[PDB]
């Protein structure tokens, strides 16, 4: 039915400009409120403005005269820009409409925004050998490892999404290095283990790099 | 008590002690945008 | 500005029973919250209008209470698509604000972790910095704990961790862990080790390995 689609976002040096976008599937945006927040992890929601009917705006006092709004009644799309982006500012933002008193009803898939005086670096893979005692089953559960990374998130694959099955990857971290990094895991039969061949496939957007890394039995006595 | 005007008039209605403050010249909000507006020269008082 | 506290911290609960969500503001309002639902790396989406007025998108089985300054969400019947975190914001004016979110858990049973531990790969060696691995699967509770082990001696601080959502198929967790030291401080010991403590064993467990093994 109703569905927001947005866009843009991502990483500039402190100090840069960055706007955004919005379109929206069935309702018009013309003659509805529409409304922008962004989520920091670990710390939340935040409000950030919205439009009224009407045409008029509004801001958060912590950052008046500097986030700006705007609308094209023409394509139904919603158009924010953002100057003067500082720390800690970094995070997911997401455009809402209301009805009453700022109900947001419906909901975007939420656009990412970065700010770092960091460039983009591509990730590294070191595969892991799997253990005697971790094949012992039916199957064995076999993983690798990614790491020095920036900025968050990277994607990690098997024939372009096809398995989507016995695949365990583990949460981000940021480093103290200043690059993140991860980890994944995949179960597969202990028969398997010697003849089907194993390709695991490595997406960073925001570097453009895409990496794969087999996986093989190997051994420890090597 | 000291000046003459041709005609005074005298608008009420019912509001949230809030929104008192969207009645003011130049203001904007839901009352200011919807429901009274007020000229930018303004001349007279309000109360409430 | 008007600040939220939601509480508790964490909700861990089994499905099919009732839950509670307490919410509390600064200062005292009269009907001006709501609720927000959102499952983990999804739209969040829009409970409860007002404190009791139900969106026709939702089922019957939630409930929300306000008062002038308490105000607590209630859902019934709990179920498995109810995984996720729960979050406050103001309808009132201020301009408006939100909480700080509460996570619900579905409960099942308790399992106990599967640990191997890995060592680290040809080229992080040939790098100059060497990394030990230990990984934890399908195990619930979340509160697994996780400690390293070098020539018997702790160092669980020399780790950066994170732990994934609950798993909707197997109601556990898995969890990473690295252990990350120079070269020379990684030739300095012998024998690397990962302690495991756990609900689901009657003591907790260690792997090990010697860095003579390769």
């Amino acid at each position: 039915e109703v569905q927001l689609v947005e866009s843009g976002g991502g990483l500039v040096q402190p100090g840069g400009s960055l706007r955004l976008s919005c379109a929206a599937s069935e309702i018009t945006v013309s003659r509805n409120y529409m409304s922008w927040v962004r989520q920091a992890p670990g710390k939340g929601l935040e409000w950030v403005s919205v439009i009224y009917s009407g045409g008029s705006t509004f801001y958060a006092d912590s950052v008046k005269g500097r986030f700006t709004i705007s609308r094209d009644n023409s394509r139904n799309t919603l158009y924010l820009q953002m100057n003067s982006l500082r720390a800690d500012d970094t995070a997911v933002y997401y455009c809402a409409r209301d009805y009453g008193d700022f109900y947001f009803d419906y909901w975007g898939q939420g656009t990412l925004v970065t700010v770092s005086s960091a460039s983009t670096k591509g990730p590294s893979v070191f595969p892991l050998a799997p253990s005697s005692k971790s094949t012992s089953g039916g199957t064995a559960a076999l993983g690798c490892l990614v790491k020095d990374y920036f900025p968050e998130p990277v994607t990690v694959s098997w024939n372009s999404g096809a398995l989507t099955s016995g695949v365990h990857t583990f949460p981000a971290v940021l480093q103290s290095s200043g690059l993140y990094s991860l980890s994944s895991v995949v179960t597969v039969p202990s028969s398997s283990l010697g003849t089907q061949t194993y390709i695991c496939n490595v997406n960073h957007k925001p570097s453009n790099t895409k990496v794969d890394k087999r996986v093989e039995p190997k051994s420890c006595d090597k | 008590n000291d000046l003459c005007f041709t005609n005074v008039y005298a608008d009420s209605f019912v509001i949230r002690g809030d929104e008192v403050r969207q009645i003011a010249p130049g203001q904007t909000g839901k009352i200011a945008d919807y429901n009274y507006k007020l000229p930018d020269d303004f001349t007279g008082c309000v109360i409430a | 500005e008007i600040v939220l506290t939601q509480s508790p911290g964490t909700l861990s609960l089994s499905p099919g029973e009732r839950a509670t969500l307490s919410c509390r503001a600064s200062q005292s309002i009269s009907s001006y919250l709501a609720w927000y639902q959102q499952k983990p790396g999804q739209a969040p989406r829009l409970l409860i209008y007002g404190a009791s007025s139900r969106a026709t998108g939702i089922p019957d089985r939630f409930s929300g209470s306000g008062s002038e300054t308490d105000f607590t969400l209630t859902i019934s019947r709990l179920e498995p698509e109810d995984f996720a975190v729960y979050f406050c914001q103001q309808y009132g004016s201020s301009p408006r604000t939100f909480g700080q979110g509460t996570k619900l858990e579905i409960k099942r049973t308790v399992a106990a972790p599967s640990v191997f531990i890995f060592p680290p790969s040809d080229e992080q060696l040939k790098s100059g910095t060497a990394s030990v691995v230990c990984l934890l699967n399908n195990f619930y509770p979340r509160e697994a704990k996780v400690q390293w082990k070098v020539d018997n001696a702790l160092q669980s601080g020399n780790s950066q961790e994170s732990v994934t959502e609950q798993d909707s198929k197997d109601s556990t967790y898995s969890l990473s862990s690295t252990l990350t030291l120079s070269k020379a401080d990684y030739e300095k010991h012998k024998v690397y080790a990962c302690e495991v403590t756990h609900q689901g064993l009657s003591s907790p467990v260690t792997k090990s390995f010697n860095r003579g093994e390769c």
